[PDB]
């Protein structure tokens, strides 16, 4: 139910770099965005090798062991409705998320 | 609020409140907020799987106020053991029903 | 020529630890006792007695002596004998005070609905049910801080029409309607020999009660296998 | 509540505030005829700790805890001197608690 709200802003050009919360388990961790369409959420990359077929080569994810973190940057936007990603570890991803952000990538 | 009945196995949830009506006299109300979270699809024994489907769901507002229960803590594990053959030699081995919970 | 000795009280090793035997002599004419003194079935003897009380208004003497004992000095079964003298009476007068169970239930009852709708003062009681023997003290605290006993009474214990080995009693705070409007910790602690730690509060508030309004919200769906 | 929970017996309370002369009469009428004394204790009446000069008083009914199912009355009677008619009553019963509307919702996809 944490709300750790980030406003950061992208362009095409820009890049965006989202932080979580790394419990160092290393099962699964996780971005998923919610889907405003369906009401439920939906991944984005995970652990897994997956990644989103509109989004190829376009997201990368980081892990800082030194820090405990976890990083989903972004190097190119182009003009989503940047909804909510949620932050998550597990296999499930409804039951496994624990932040959620929302920014703007206009202004 | 004054609910301190959260236990997660039975996933009840009963909490009080008062609700600071329109500003006439005490006409206040008294809520008992329930929400139960079935899991419906899971199995009579938690920690077997070879006992039927549990079907009936039994609430009583006195136990979840603190013991069988329907669903999985993230904070506490439940495990299992199982056999194999592998030809002749039958060696019990250790399996967890909770990945991403008691993962060694 | 009057003449009574009187053992300690829970209500005074809890509220301050100090149990001890009291000897009460007054009606005897020139003095009640020129020389106090307590003695126990073993020949132990006692601490000083003090703070004498002047004359009657109605031409006699008031005495009093103190026998400040160990708190196991009156749960060990042993008797205490009070040693007090006259000056008509050649014989020391004695007198002898001695010691002779079911653990309590607490009920907190809601103020009358129809108080309510006058709107001068609720009063809340808590029913102390089922105590042997008849030594409860009761006492109001509110917000962790205990009231004046002159807000509150209690009532003497009376032994049970049905279970005579059991006693019981209740005690009552009056408050101002809009106070309970508002709502307070309404704490009644209670202190009976039966008890574990001498302790068995129980509290209401405006936020418990008869719940006039219900609504249950239970949810189902077909994966949280993990509450 | 808890109480009721025991399943023996219940006991009812009777209270009387404000009244200013003592020795106030109270007896339970058990719709019709009266009840034995044993079945019923009165206490003393005693000062109000917030009035000045008024006292109050308490009376305990016990009774089995299947009797309530039942469906009885089990009245409180009191005679006073200030009462208008120097006699009142009141009742109570099970019909008397259960009075409140519920509120469900029940959600399932
Ligand atoms: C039906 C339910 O679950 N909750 C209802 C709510 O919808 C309604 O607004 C309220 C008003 O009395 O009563 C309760
Ligand atoms: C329960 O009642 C309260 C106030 O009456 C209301 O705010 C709340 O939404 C209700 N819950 C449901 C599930 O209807």
């Amino acid at each position: 139910r944490i709300l750790p709200e980030v406003k950061v802003e992208g362009e095409l050009g820009g890049s965006v770099t989202i932080k979580c919360p790394l419990p160092e388990m290393h099962v699964r961790i996780y971005l998923c965005r919610e889907m405003a369409g369906s009401g439920t959420c939906g991944t984005v990359v995970s652990t897994t090798n997956f990644i989103k077929a509109e989004y190829k080569g376009r997201v990368t994810l980081k892990q800082y062991p030194r820090k405990n973190l976890f990083l989903v940057e972004v190097t190119q936007l182009t003009e989503s409705d940047s909804g909510v990603y949620a932050c998550g570890a597990g296999m499930n991803t409804d039951r496994g998320k624990t932040q959620k952000v929302t920014l703007n990538v206009h202004s | 609020r004054i609910v301190l009945v959260d236990n997660k196995c039975k996933c009840a949830r009963i909490t009080s409140r008062i609700i600071r009506s329109s500003e006439d006299p005490n006409e206040d109300i008294v809520e008992r907020n329930i929400r139960i979270i079935v899991p419906l699809n899971n199995r009579e024994n938690i920690s077997d799987p070879t006992s039927p489907l549990r079907t009936r769901f039994v609430y009583h507002l006195s136990d979840l106020c603190k013991e069988t229960c329907y669903t999985y803590d993230r904070n506490k594990c439940y495990t299992a053991v199982v056999p194999l053959v592998y030809g002749g030699e039958t060696k019990m081995v250790e399996t967890a029903l909770t990945p991403d919970a008691c993962y060694p | 020529i009057r003449v009574f000795a009187i053992p300690p009280s829970f209500a005074s090793i809890f509220l301050t630890k100090s149990t001890k035997l009291t000897c009460l002599v007054t009606d005897l004419t020139t003095y009640d006792s020129v020389t106090i003194s307590w003695t126990r079935q073993n020949g132990e003897a006692v601490k000083t007695h003090t703070n004498i009380s002047e004359s009657h208004p109605n031409a006699t003497f008031s005495a009093v002596g103190e026998a400040s004992i160990c708190e196991d000095d009156w749960n060990s079964g042993e008797r205490f004998t009070c040693t007090v003298t006259h000056t008509d009476l050649p014989s020391p007068l004695k007198q002898t005070i001695s010691r002779p169970l079911h653990r309590p239930d607490v009920y907190l009852l809601p103020p009358a609905r129809e108080q309510l709708n006058l709107r001068e003062s609720a009063t809340i009681t808590c029913l102390v049910t089922g105590f042997s023997p008849a030594d409860v003290f009761v006492q109001w605290m509110q917000r962790g801080q205990p009231l004046s006993p002159e807000k509150y009474v209690t009532s003497a214990p009376m032994p049970e029409p049905q279970a005579p080995g059991r006693y019981f009693a209740h005690s009552i705070l009056t408050v101002s309607e809009e106070e309970w409007n508002t709502g307070e910790t309404y704490t009644c602690v209670v202190a009976h020999e039966a008890l574990p730690n001498r302790v068995t509060e129980r509290t209401v508030d405006k936020s418990t009660g008869k719940p006039t309004l219900y609504n249950v919200s239970l949810v189902m769906s077909d994966t949280a296998g993990t509450c």
